[PDB]
């Protein structure tokens, strides 16, 4: 039962060189296994970058090499750039199938961005339905270590909340989040003070957006 | 020049079958191998198989071996599989990919790939999303960039599209991925930032569209009126 694994994050700075390994469980990966790489950027948009192990695929720029280290087949970028933010898959050839690897996130370290905190109230036509979807959005911030907390009147709630974040942005290399927190109509209309608290490394001090139910 | 269009994804029954197909231009097909790859959610790529230029020889991964069948007609440029025995696990978005195939040299690389087709094994119906408007809690007089979207909450299943202004509207857009909510059901926003001051003057409208279940919809988001 063959397994490729791969880290499945490596943050570097630009300029930098970097380098992702790929192993697998039944050994030592070999020539033989034609180790071969693939890069994945946003909207499902994958490209194949090395075959044969160390042979760059036509269009791939020389700052990215293959190469055996150790017991492990190896993707090495040399002087990363913002463009290189992604994940790379590695596959490995078990003789008679194919076996790709988790693949490794890689980031690309940039300076400290807060996020700008916008908080959504639900809309009439949806409190209609009988539920009430409260948004909250972290727009380009980073790191991505963020944390947001929702706030009902002073209540810090739990457990009914989910969020979403986008991929690094290509451009500034930032990331966006947004958290929904759901209630029934019943509830919704239970309280008045509904506040988003937000905490990032680039803030001082956590910022809170908030509304009162009704308030216009 | 290479391009590779799948096709024929969308909700299915477990225990049934779909065949998938790619159109493909850009190269010339009949001198290529071809590569079928699968993506399951929260999970990486996955094998499928890959057949060769004159079908004579088709490889697959060691479990679907069966319940998989590619082919191909180079008539068509176009590359086919078929999937039966549905279960849920079979739910991915499956990828066409073309595979540069050197045995001279032992390189084997999958250069191009398509965006893929969506395919869903539910037992579920199909449902059409809610949009409901995330009004931009800003005026004009505040000077500067407002925040405003849409939420597309409750269908299924995934996935749905969402643009601004039928396309016009692409800068400063954030169309987040969607969230499995506990009923089942999808749930996603999308936001942009406008200037305040085009508030009121510039229309803004979110085109969804959901395949599934047929549904399209152009919501017009306003700032609420106080
Ligand atoms: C991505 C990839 C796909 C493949 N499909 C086949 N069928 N082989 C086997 C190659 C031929 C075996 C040989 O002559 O050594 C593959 C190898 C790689 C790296």
């Amino acid at each position: 039962e063959l397994v490729v694994t791969q880290e499945s994050a490596l943050t570097t700075s630009p300029g930098e060189t970097v380098t992702l390994t790929c192993r697998s469980s039944s050994g030592a990966v070999t020539t033989s296994n034609y180790a071969t790489w693939v890069q994945e950027k946003p909207d499902h948009l994958f490209t194949g970058l090395i075959g044969g192990t160390n042979k760059r695929a036509p269009g791939v720029p020389a700052r990215f090499s293959g190469s055996l280290i150790g017991d492990r087949a190896a993707l090495t970028i040399t002087g990363a750039q913002t463009e290189d933010e992604a994940i790379y898959f590695c596959a490995l050839w078990n003789s008679n199938h194919l076996v790709f690897g988790g693949g490794t996130k890689l980031e690309i370290k940039r300076t400290v961005a807060a996020p700008s905190v916008f908080i959504f109230p639900p809309s009439d036509e949806q409190l209609k339905s009988g539920t009430a979807s409260v948004v909250c959005l972290l727009n380009n911030f980073y790191p991505r270590e963020a944390k947001v907390q929702w706030k009902v009147d002073n209540a810090l709630q739990s457990g009914n909340s989910q969020e979403s974040v986008t991929e690094q942005d290509s451009k500034d290399s930032t990331y966006s989040l947004s958290s929904t927190l759901t209630l029934s109509k019943a509830d919704y209309e239970k309280h008045k003070v509904y506040a988003c608290e937000v905490t990032h490394q680039g803030l001082s001090s956590p910022v809170t957006k908030s509304f009162n139910r009704g308030e216009c | 020049e290479v391009k590779l269009l799948e096709s024929g994804g969308g909700l299915a029954q477990p225990g049934g079958s779909l065949k998938l197909s790619c159109a493909a231009s850009g190269f010339d097909f009949r001198r290529y191998w071809m590569t079928w790859v699968r993506q399951a959610p929260g999970k990486g790529l996955e094998w499928i198989g890959d057949i060769n230029p004159d079908s004579r020889t088709i490889n697959y991964m060691p479990s679907l071996k069966d319940k998989f069948i590619i082919s191909r007609d180079n008539a068509k440029n176009s590359l086919y599989l078929q999937l039966s025995r549905l279960r849920s696990e079979d739910s991915a978005l499956y990828y066409c990919v073309r595979l540069d195939f050197d045995v001279y040299n032992h390189y084997y690389v999958l250069d191009y790939w398509g965006q893929g087709t969506s395919v869903t094994v539910s037992s579920a119906s199909t449902k059409g999303p809610s949009v409901f408007p995330l009004a931009p809690s800003s005026k004009s007089t505040s000077g500067g960039t407002a925040a405003l979207g849409c939420l597309v909450k409750d269908y299924f299943p995934e996935p749905v599209t969402v643009s601004w202004n039928s396309g016009a509207l692409t800068s400063g857009v954030h169309t987040f991925p969607a969230v499995l909510q506990s009923s089942g059901l999808y749930s996603l926003s999308s936001v942009v930032t406008v200037p305040s001051s085009s508030l009121g003057t510039q229309t803004y409208i979110c085109n969804v569209n959901h395949k599934p279940s047929n549904t399209k919809v152009d919501k017009k988001v306003e700032p609420k009126s106080c």
